[PDB]
């Protein structure tokens, strides 16, 4: 042990750093536990990690962080899936250890540059999309054949959504095929457009069983002139969703990535994998939107938002970020808050997200274009509210009520 | 047959729980099982405690399960060989018994009962007290402690 | 609610069941917990599941077993990704529910047919190795060093009596060690070892890797090479991936190993998360000739995942973890890789566990051929005795100290 | 300096042989200066062996602080001081000291002095301040009654 247990090392610039969260069995010593740890994810005289901080969890019994530095050589360059084996692969199996738990993360610029990283982010995705001073507004089709989809598409754009989603569940069914999916959302996003003069879009789903398919429903995609792909990078894997990323950025299309499954890996806070980091994984594999969910532990949530936004995080653990993270001009990953939102909680969303986020709503009373009249009314006063220094968390009220003045779209929603 | 736990080296790192209980040895006899302290009162805050007799021998246990369970009642049998006392195997070592008087009665047909054998002191089963009509013994045995070795 | 929990249903041949465990909140009944499981998974009353059973688990206070139907048409055919967001993809992240894991699934012939299965299977794959009448065996080579001294390993081992030898599983491409060159060696390795001993041997080249693209180009060269064995990592890389290298690999007559590296992080607690017989299943499904199962030297789960992955039906038996009756409509089973913590004196209850239909991989011999020479003779000693009517559960040790004294080699091992 | 609960399971932990000599608050220094500092676990009966005979007895769990004091291991009861019977009284107290650790080094570290009645626990920098850079132990834990609620 006391050839990974070091306590008196200072981790070099290019190093990988990991946080990890443990608690040791019965008659196993916290350092024990932690030079394990390291032994476990690396060699186990320059091919190994070293423990180099250890220190209990406060408030909570027989629960420890450890902090193990890895050499840079450790990872193939560009790869995720090869990060991801050589630190989560076994360790989590370990005997002497209860439970463990990875809370973070530090790539180091050397490695950070050899990722693609969004094919678009956070500045290009508004210059395709020509939207700009505000967040973007979307849902999601509650039912269908192709043609009665095509029209609820149509619907829900027409009348002031920027994006429609598709149900992450629906690939391709017996009841449903892509391929014709794909030609009425089309049309609708067309008539959309020319009807409205705005860019719209639908998050079509690419997702596939092989990545042959994957690759033909997204060059569907784009002789359809769709400007956005949706893909779930968990089930999928990571090495698809980076292929698709690639694929992205030579044909333009900005890429969506739905966090499904993800809690069967991070609810539960003493095992397995937190959020942030599959976050800062997926910044650096590709995606130009990632749902982070919503929050109307604000602050853990906050904390990864700024992870895959800004280009400098300093490490504060209130926020719960371990280490300091330079994204060496790595562009950023739009958020996108969901579940359980509604106009009510338009006011919070935008001051707690800012501009650069989307927000994506599950009926109106009046069916659907009312439905996105009435978000797109929401927002639209909350932004300026905001601009005027009036304080959404307090305002938010009043600044509804007064909207529901001028539009009886958004005062039908507010009636209830 | 007997419950048995063995001390290993290196079990000192991280103790959460600990008892003591009196040391009587096989020596000794049945008379020093007789005057060991039977309660021992806990007036603990993270162990602080005192005895109801002077006792010069204490044995520093784990908080195994079968220990903590017995509370008063609780004492140590110190035994140079294993063989004499254990009805099966032995290792040739020194032996530690664990043994409560409360259950001291034999109603246990399985359950090993500490008695006084004319060569010394032995554990015997129950079932074959009954045969011999022992109603009671000195304490029953709970656990059977092995030393740590190499 | 109450439009979910159908106490009285029957399951129909076609439909997809599923078993869950639970733990409800407190002030939350059982049943509604099961209905709101099946909502969450689902939903057209017909696209609907449908929780027609829930009962406790004995033994145990807020826990809870709940049944789920869902119907054939909800699932994309030959798509496991498919199966899983439907499944897998919320009911975690619900509210309502303490902790939830995934305890089985019964695939209905109609879906099963649907998908490839492995590439080869247990006994094509028998005659292509030309490996008959016992369990085959391997190890992993260490130092886990340059692509020619890592060959010269290899050669020895192979060479020495191994059937295959494997690569670190965490090694794709590395500034020290690049897979093409690793591939040239290995390949040189093998060939004189088959050249010089007359038999098939192979190795588990990971061919791993960050993209699909880049995934093909290591595929296709080790047939350049004339590998007859791949390498994949089905979790990380994931299923999109690896259902695509399987199709490859069927059509190019190339065996696939499937490791199981970061199971841990979805199924280790006992309480949350999805069980490896799930994924299992879903792998026999997906592809895969080999897949690391794990050695036990729970027990009774263990023995359940093997009959699962290689028998035609497996009746139901909750006393070994099998929740539903499986028929698999005469698609090849994937043979079992036992691992970890395995050497010679485990030989015995390795052969009597798994029987012939398995591989296991050894893990530092005191003479590497000296090695591989000490587990041939001690498999071949064991699996000469089980068929003479020895009990190697009991007759196991003398039969390895008599095997010892035919090759001082065993002796060797045996003596540590 | 860690204040434990005498807890069974908690941090589950669990087994060792660990010893420390136990004194009155009330005796004084005089108590401490004469417990038996070397407590040697051997043999294979595993008995403890003390340099001289102690009165009293107490163990502590071997948690990491009273694992690591070793030699001059002390165990110290306090007993509480409400101005008002109703209001509830403070529980009774142990101290584990390092009486190896005599010295006064650690500005946050507790020691033991004397005080005009009993003994007490003083801040090393107060120690300091006051110009002692001597104290009979070193206050390595706090103590906290088994409780099961």
């Amino acid at each position: 042990k006391l050839t990974y247990y070091t306590p008196d090392y200072t981790p070099k610039d290019t190093d990988l750093l990991a946080a990890f969260r443990f608690s040791p069995q019965p008659g196993v010593p916290a350092d024990e536990a932690g030079a394990a740890i390291a032994a476990e994810s690396s060699t186990g005289d320059r091919y190994k990690g070293k423990c180099y901080h250890i220190e209990p969890v406060q408030g909570e019994e027989n629960s420890y962080f450890a902090f193990i530095a890895y050499p840079l050589d450790l990872f193939e360059e560009g790869s995720v899936t090869n990060i991801l084996t050589s630190i989560v692969g076994n360790v989590f199996g370990f005997k002497a250890i209860r439970s463990l738990r990875l809370e973070d993360i530090r790539f180091p610029v050397a490695l950070v540059k050899t990722f693609q990283g969004p094919p678009h982010g956070i500045q290009v995705e508004r210059d395709l999309l020509n939207k700009y001073g505000r967040p973007m507004l979307g849902c999601t089709i509650k039912p269908l054949s192709a043609k009665n989809y095509g029209r609820a598409v149509y619907e829900c754009l027409r009348g002031g959504l920027d994006f429609t989603k598709d149900d992450e569940n629906i690939n391709s069914q017996p009841f449903q095929r892509w391929r014709d999916r794909f030609l009425f959302v089309a049309d609708a996003i067309h008539k959309s457009q020319a009807e409205t003069g705005e860019i719209k879009g639908h998050y079509l789903n690419v997702t596939a069983p092989t990545c042959e398919e994957m690759m033909k429903r997204a060059e569907f995609a784009k002789e359809l002139g769709m400007p956005i792909i949706m893909h779930d990078f968990l089930t999928a894997g990571f090495t698809a969703n980076t292929t698709l990323a690639k694929w992205c950025r030579d044909n333009g299309v900005l890429l969506h990535i739905h966090r499904a499954m993800h809690a069967v890996i991070d609810r539960q806070r003493n095992h397995g994998i937190h959020f942030r980091v599959l976050a800062k994984c997926l910044r650096l594999s590709g995606g130009d939107h990632l749902h982070s969910g919503t929050v109307v532990d604000k602050a853990s949530t906050l904390g990864f938002v700024d992870l895959m936004r800004e280009d400098h995080i300093e490490a504060d653990r209130s926020r719960g970020v371990f280490f300091t993270q330079d994204w060496a001009s790595m562009p950023g990953v739009l958020p996108v808050a969901s579940g359980g939102i509604h106009v009510w909680h338009m006011p919070a969303l935008v001051e707690i997200f800012g501009d650069d986020s989307v927000l994506q709503f599950g009926g109106h009373p009046w069916g659907n274009a009312p439905g996105a009249t009435a978000n797109r009314v929401a927002l639209e006063a909350c932004v300026q509210a905001r601009n005027e220094g009036r304080d959404l968390y307090r305002e938010g009220g009043d600044i509804l009520r007064e909207a529901g003045k001028w539009s009886p779209e958004l005062a039908a929603a507010l009636d209830l | 047959r007997i419950p048995v736990v063995r001390l290993k080296f290196g079990e000192v790192a991280e103790a959460t729980s600990v008892v003591v209980l009196p040391v009587c040895k096989a020596e000794e006899g049945e008379k020093k099982i007789l005057e060991a302290p039977m309660e021992i009162i806990a007036g603990g805050d993270f162990k602080v405690v005192e005895a109801e007799k002077g006792w010069k021998r204490w044995v520093v246990l784990p908080s195994w399960n079968p220990v903590a369970a017995i509370g008063k009642g609780g004492v140590a049998v110190s035994f140079r060989d294993d063989r004499k006392v254990l009805p099966w195997d032995g290792k040739e070592e020194p032996l530690l018994v664990v043994a409560d008087r409360v259950r001291n009665v034999v109603e246990a047909d399985d359950g090993y009962y500490l008695v006084v054998a004319e060569n010394g002191l032995k554990l015997e089963k129950g079932s074959d007290l009954k045969a011999r009509e022992v109603k009671e013994s000195l304490g029953m045995v709970v656990l059977v402690v092995r030393p740590p070795r190499e």
